[PDB]
């Protein structure tokens, strides 16, 4: 039968997520407010702030997102944005500047601007080597749409292998997956080849 | 397999010029960077260069920037190190290194037998 | 800057080594790609440590590699009497107008198979 | 010898005061740090308050120079060192964040002290070597703590405790009660399962107050060796129920059944809560039994029959049964009994009988039959019950008949009729002289009896009426007596006739 | 059941109930900047045994707790924006946001 | 005041007996077990017993039965068309059989293409594909196959596509499995699966019965 | 840890299950038994203040993760159990899920 | 074993209408795989049914195939004056010697 | 995409003819083919279907060892020789593609058919 109170539970519930948030933050007491800027929030913040919320342990993970390498540099001359394919680089000392150390890493997720489609597509990543090759990380199917999406990889092992294995610049490729029975070419358009980013959530180093 | 010679090495007078020559077989350059070493006799081993795949950016020491020119024939699959106006200090053993990847990063996988350029006033 | 390394060392045979090559300005880092380098005296270089961890193709898993305090340091497990050598650390940097690797003075790690 | 520093804020303690000051309150100051030397100075302090700071460094003898403080207040400080207290009767330590662990190095010997407070802190269990060396403690004040944890001689370091606080703490199963002296327990918004006491003790224990409420309490605890309790808060929990208690508080439980011999030892109970169960079967077929209850609340259950002893429940004054379903009852149900006063029966759909009869009852003063869907009333409902307070509201269709209110003219007060729907109304309103609150909202009225004389009526509500017309010939009685009038909601017509516009002005409200 | 079936319709054993947190109001903060509150939400009502009486029994165990009760099964996460010192902070917090119960 | 510390063990043994007795006759949804007067004393079938093993063996409310449908033969002039190159191999499933083992394609919960892979010296990487009737193939899924000195039973979640079967789908539809072709350069599949036992389709639906 | 030892938190207990003797049922045929385990260990609420130490968020951590007004400690991660039984003559396979329980959490 | 239909019938338009297919021996289920084809007087027939479900590609989605009891059914929801024509049914199964389809009397839909 | 067939005409009773179907469109080695045959003024008779390949038929009772189908793929033509012919066989013969390799999917298209007469 009907036998709780509705106040109770939501006073309970209210102080328990107060303990939540204070815990999952490690924090012993609310930050003073002190120190604070004399303004409203910067633009970068803002922005990683919106590509979290967006739609694609325990304790809270800093998030931080670095961008990729915009294509007008050197290292795109080798890897031309072909019809089959395309290359998404990273310098990984910005990276590291974002996760000081490999082992805090908790999650890194490759996001994407696709365009529009009108036929659906089947697309693969890869990432790549020192000595020219690509070894496969995953395979999508993305359906149709009429608006731009925003495409999530989890590539957190290879972010990882990146921060503690990796040179100064190491990426992935999106090519339009082929069978054995001919070639395709990749018909998705993603802006600038913003540009596809990095979102890494990792422990922080206060709390490490 | 995986092979680096080099040559044009030997002795000249102070301020003199040479044209070190690193021939490759067994791996591609236009996947590589090629750097140039060098080792004084014994004394430790001296970074002197580096170029990337194409050949349009170099990467230089503050001891030789200037005074040395790198680069490459990937057509002929050669690297060259064009050494001008040597100073008393730059003989040395030169080596010729493959590079780990397109970056100057990765290392200097495998290194060449180098080139002994000696640098002397004196006669014989 | 210049890579400031310790000039020699000495190892029991089977026992375990530390090399250590930091910057005299500075902290060494994984951004300071440190590069480990063997040279056998009249022989060519040979990478053994690359990206402050990884091991070049046929380097036994005995050597090692990572960031100590604020430098890089290579260790030796256990330590065959074939490694006495000159061990190099390379360090990529931005020198001067342009970014470039140096060498530190390497260790003359000697073994004391007698 | 009392200087006031609250709306002072400061880094440090001040050097500058006299030193006879008595009574220092250095609330809302941002100190980090104490040190004997500055402090020393005031030997004459006898009260010192230091809330709400940000003090992380005590020193050993800051606290010694001073014989004669008192009524120590060191809360809300960063201390997660001290000496003994010689001469200390109050101590406070809330907000300071206190482990389970600093207690027993921090706290040396104070024979001397009667309140200690350590709310609001981080202590998880309250080891035997917590407490000591402390025989005087007459006030320990130990809620919004996280303690889970009770050794079986954790309080026996207390021999005189009689009050404790362990409200707002996660103390789950407790099995053993042996605190004699003990006269005040609040272990309320806490998670236990289980109460259990000793078995045969030595003495009879001499607790009198006891909150269990908002737990997680699954059975009626065994009380039968706490004789002295005369407050007990049990909802909030899970009763499922298979000598000198008087307040008892089992709301917000899952009682469905009060079995007989739970009946036999209960006496001697005034007030009582059991509102917003699932209750089925509630007799009180023992003679003798509920002899005393001056409250009893049975509201918010699920009961469909009951059957009340004559002569046995006769002390009632309060009884609320609004949300039961109760099917078929006697109509001496209630007449049997002695003395009830107030009696609700909401959302029962309960008869009244021509004369379940109401009648009977010569000492009723208060009954609301809302939401009863009765149909046609009875003339002889209320012929001989001297009521004062009526609630019939929340009753479409209802009929009222001739002489439906039987003998309220001289005994009711108020009568409410909201959302009724009477297209037309049979109770002679202005006699009824002793009227002063009605409610008529949500009818279909038009026309109301003429008010020939003027009467005692103060709250009138007219909502969602049909009145167009309000001549002054036939409503204008009242006049005097009407404190608050409303007419919002009446399709009235403009200057229809005058008389509301005229008495507007005095003598009405809008 | 997720919360399209209870913002909308009331049902009743347990599912997710609204609760719109705020972080002035609800809890009393200055420190959390973005954003100004959460839908939180949570687990309420009874749940009965399978053998006693659906989407909610699809993880059910009544050998597993002593009485079963229902918990979330679907815990969306929180994004938090708050000042340290003078330095923003984004940090991601996990299972915040009640979206789906079931009982166990 | 004293919090307990010792939890008696066979107070919450037993409730968790009742309570996991009331819950195996719950999802079986008896109110009684069953009578063992019109079973056979027999050792279980060979059929059954594969059955239980392969459920065994890993990579709603209620109980659901499992039943397997063992792919069709490869001497059948079906795989004539369809031969089994160095590149792919197919599996062909009599979809009538399919029908007697889930009799409604509502019925079907769960699907697994079963197959078992022999001894595997590289790690290799497969793409299963989906038949249609105009002989295309549509993607379905991407397995790595790390190397191994031992046979291992492999898993491919199918349910959508069997269920397709049994609504709409023929009679001999099937699954092709490739190495994975990239762009660049062409492979095979170095893999061996035994007789192109053979792969089975492995259901777990509702029964009509229940 | 804590699969053969009484303390107080939210943990899985082996528990096996023998149909021939602990249930005394003679109609499954196999499995004999199996580890059904349970869940045991109290999950209290711990009450929350602004400012609190930072050895007692673990208390959070593994007595709260989930934030719930009223915490259980129910199972994580199930596993499924296939038996074998006898419906009148014929023999039947069944997958019972959510049998094993292999991890409890505080919710 | 003969495929039966009823002889004929007819639909209001823009209402629902159920052509049914059966066997005199034994059900019929999926694996007897009722196909429904519409012929006009004259033409060569159309293909508007397969597998029980499935509609031929360019047929309306008006025609739904299901298995109605022990026979196949076939409804037209909202039938329009154009859908008078000859409905045919073609049964799967194990016909004498071997094993193949075999048609019905098909049903002469007329529209009023 | 279009079937076209040939060889009705007039057959004596106890005769013999060859009809003959060719397609375009499609291929002929990725799906089975079927004859269907309609009696003038009557239902639909499903006659013959062959497979993929050509080895193996699917025949009617009413008309098996009487009826031969045969397929040529190399130049995409079609074959139901009807030897042994009797009265009752006269019918618009239907050539039809079917949907798969298979009796399912359904005769996916037909052609126009020609008319076979049996009589004296
Ligand atoms: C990947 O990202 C790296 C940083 O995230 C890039 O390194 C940067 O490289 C540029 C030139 O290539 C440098 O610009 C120079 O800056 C020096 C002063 O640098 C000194 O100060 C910085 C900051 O304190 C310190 O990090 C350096 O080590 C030096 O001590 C000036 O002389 C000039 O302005 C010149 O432009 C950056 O300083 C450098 N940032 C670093 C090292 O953090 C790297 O180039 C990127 N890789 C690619 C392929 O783009
Ligand atoms: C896919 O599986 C199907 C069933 O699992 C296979 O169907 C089987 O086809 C063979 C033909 O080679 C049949 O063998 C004959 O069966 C008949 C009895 O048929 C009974 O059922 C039909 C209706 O379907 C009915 O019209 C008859 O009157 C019978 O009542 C025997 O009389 C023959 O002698 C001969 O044995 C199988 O019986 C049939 N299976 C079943 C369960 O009916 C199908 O062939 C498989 N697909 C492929 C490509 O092989
Ligand atoms: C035990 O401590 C609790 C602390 O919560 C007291 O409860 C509070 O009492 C104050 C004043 O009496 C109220 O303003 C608060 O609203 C109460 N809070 C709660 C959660 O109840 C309680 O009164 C104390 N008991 C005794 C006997 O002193
Ligand atoms: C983030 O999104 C909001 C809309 O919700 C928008 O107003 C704001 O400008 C965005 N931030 C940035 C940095 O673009
Ligand atoms: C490239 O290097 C990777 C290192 O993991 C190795 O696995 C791969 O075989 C190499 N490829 C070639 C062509 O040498
Ligand atoms: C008993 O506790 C409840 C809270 O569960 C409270 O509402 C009630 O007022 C308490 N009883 C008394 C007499 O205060
Ligand atoms: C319980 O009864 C007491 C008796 O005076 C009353 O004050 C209190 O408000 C009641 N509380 C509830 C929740 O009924
Ligand atoms: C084959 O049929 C499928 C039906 O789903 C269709 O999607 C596909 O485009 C067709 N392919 C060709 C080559 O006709």
């Amino acid at each position: 039968c009907k036998t709780i109170d509705m106040e109770l539970v939501k006073r309970k519930r209210i102080e328990a997520i107060r303990g939540q948030i204070l815990s999952k933050l490690r924090l012993a007491s609310p930050p003073s407010q002190g120190e604070v800027p004399p303004g409203p929030l910067p633009e970068a913040v803002l922005a990683l702030y919106n590509s979290t919320r967006d739609r694609v342990d325990y304790y809270a993970k800093e998030v931080t997102r670095v961008l990729m390498v915009e294509t007008h540099n050197e290292i795109y001359d080798k890897f031309k944005q072909s019809t089959h394919s395309i290359y998404m680089f990273f310098n990984t000392s910005e990276l590291r500047e974002a996760v000081p150390e490999p082992v805090l890493l908790s999650r890194a997720e490759l996001r994407l601007l696709r365009l529009k489609l009108k036929v659906e597509q089947h697309v693969e990543l890869y990432q790549k080597y020192s000595n020219n090759s690509w070894r496969y990380l995953s395979n999508r199917l993305l359906a149709p749409s009429d608006s731009p999406e925003w495409l999530s990889f989890d590539v957190t092992g290879v972010v990882r292998q990146w921060l503690s294995r990796g040179g100064e610049i190491e990426g992935f490729r999106l090519s339009a997956h082929c069978s054995c029975d001919s070639r395709d070419n990749t018909l998705q358009v993603d802006i600038n080849g913003n540009r596809p980013f990095l979102l890494l959530m990792a422990t922080p180093l206060e709390r490490a | 397999e995986l092979q680096l010679v080099e040559s044009g090495g030997g002795l000249v007078q102070p301020g003199g010029s040479l044209r070190l020559s690193c021939a490759a077989s067994g791996f591609t350059f236009d996947d590589y960077t090629m750097n140039w070493v060098r080792q004084a006799p014994g004394k430790g081993l001296e970074w002197v260069s580096a170029i990337r795949w194409n050949g349009v950016t170099t990467y230089y020491a503050e001891s030789m920037k200037g005074r040395f020119t790198v680069s490459r024939d990937n057509g002929q699959n050669t690297l060259y190190l064009q050494m001008n106006s040597l100073k008393a200090e730059d003989t040395a053993v030169y080596y010729c290194a493959k590079g780990g990847s397109i970056d100057l990063t990765y290392g200097m996988d495998y290194w060449g037998k180098g080139t002994l350029v000696t640098v002397s006033s004196a006669s014989t | 800057a210049v890579v400031t390394q310790e000039p020699s060392l000495s190892v029991s045979p089977g026992g375990t080594v530390t090399i250590t090559c930091g910057l005299s300005s500075g902290s060494v880092t994984r951004n300071n790609y440190p590069d480990w380098y063997q040279q056998t005296p009249g022989q060519a270089p040979r990478l053994l440590l690359y990206n402050t961890v990884a091991r070049h193709s046929g380097v036994p898993s005995r050597f090692s590699g990572s960031i100590s305090g604020n430098k890089a340091a290579l260790t030796i497990t256990g330590a065959q009497p074939e490694d006495e050598a000159g061990y190099y650390c390379a360090l990529y940097m931005y020198t001067g107008s342009n970014n470039g690797r140096v060498f530190g003075g390497g260790t003359l790690l000697t073994v004391l198979g007698q | 010898k009392k200087v006031s520093c609250q709306v002072l804020g400061l880094l440090q303690v001040p050097s500058v005061l006299p030193p006879d000051t008595e009574t220092l309150d250095l609330s809302g100051n941002q100190l980090r740090s104490i040190l004997a030397s500055p402090l020393g100075f005031y030997t004459a302090l006898r009260h010192l308050d230091l809330s709400t700071n940000e003090i992380s460094f005590l020193q050993p003898g800051a606290f010694q120079a001073l014989t004669h403080l008192e009524h120590l207040s060191l809360a809300h400080n960063r201390l997660a060192g001290l000496g003994p207290l010689p001469r200390v009767t109050s101590l406070d330590l809330s907000g300071n964040s206190l482990y389970s662990g600093l207690l027993e190095r921090l706290l040396g010997e104070a024979p001397s002290l009667h309140t200690l407070s350590l709310a609001e802190n981080s202590l998880t269990r309250l080891t035997r070597h917590t407490f000591r060396d402390m025989p005087a403690l007459e006030q320990l004040d130990l809620h919004s703590n996280v303690l889970m944890d009770i050794e079986d001689g954790a309080f026996e370091g207390l021999p005189r405790l009689t009050h404790l606080n362990l409200s707002r703490n996660s103390l789950t199963c407790i099995s053993d009660f042996s605190l004699q002296q003990l006269r005040v327990l609040d272990l309320s918004c806490n998670s236990i399962e289980a109460f259990q006491t000793a078995s045969q003790p030595q003495a009879e224990f001499q607790l009198t107050w006891l909150d269990l409420r908002e737990n997680k309490l699954l059975h009626f605890p065994d009380l039968a060796a706490l004789p002295r309790l005369i407050y007990l808060n049990l909802s909030n929990n899970l009763i499922r129920l298979p000598s000198q208690l008087l307040n008892l508080d089992l709301s917000y439980n899952e009682i469905e059944l009060i079995p007989d011999s739970f009946l036999e030892h209960l006496t001697s109970l005034c007030f009582l809560n059991l509102s917003r169960n699932c209750l089925r079967t509630f007799e009180a077929r023992r003679l003798g039994s509920l002899p005393c209850l001056m409250l009893l609340d049975l509201s918010h259950n699920a009961l469909e029959t009951l059957e009340l002893g004559a002569r046995a429940l006769g002390s009632l004054r309060t009884l609320l049964l609004q949300g039961n379903a109760l099917r078929d009852l006697p109509p001496y149900t209630f007449a049997n009994l002695a003395s009830l006063q107030r009696l609700n029966l909401q959302g029962n759909r309960v008869s009244p009988c021509g004369g379940v009869a109401f009648s009977g009852i010569t000492s009723l003063r208060s009954l609301s039959l809302v939401d009863n869907e009765i149909e046609l009333l009875r003339a002889g409902a209320f012929l001989h019950t001297p009521l004062t307070e009526l609630d019939l509201s929340s009753n479409p269709g209802l009929e009222v008949a001739t002489g439906a209110l039987g003998g309220l003219e001289a005994s009711l007060e108020v009568l409410a009729l909201q959302g009724n729907g009477l297209m037309v109304l049979q109770v002679d309103l202005p006699c009824f002289i002793c009227l002063k609150r009605l409610n008529l909202a949500e009818n279909r009225l038009s026309h109301l009896p003429a008010w020939t004389q003027a009467v005692s009526l103060e709250v009138l509500d007219l909502r969602n009426n049909s009145f167009s017309l309000l001549p002054g010939s036939a409503m204008g009685g009242l006049e005097t007596s009407l404190r608050r009038l409303y007419l919002q909601g009446n399709p009235l017509s403009c200057c229809g006739n005058g008389w509301l516009a005229a008495q507007l002005h005095q003598g009405r409200v809008d």
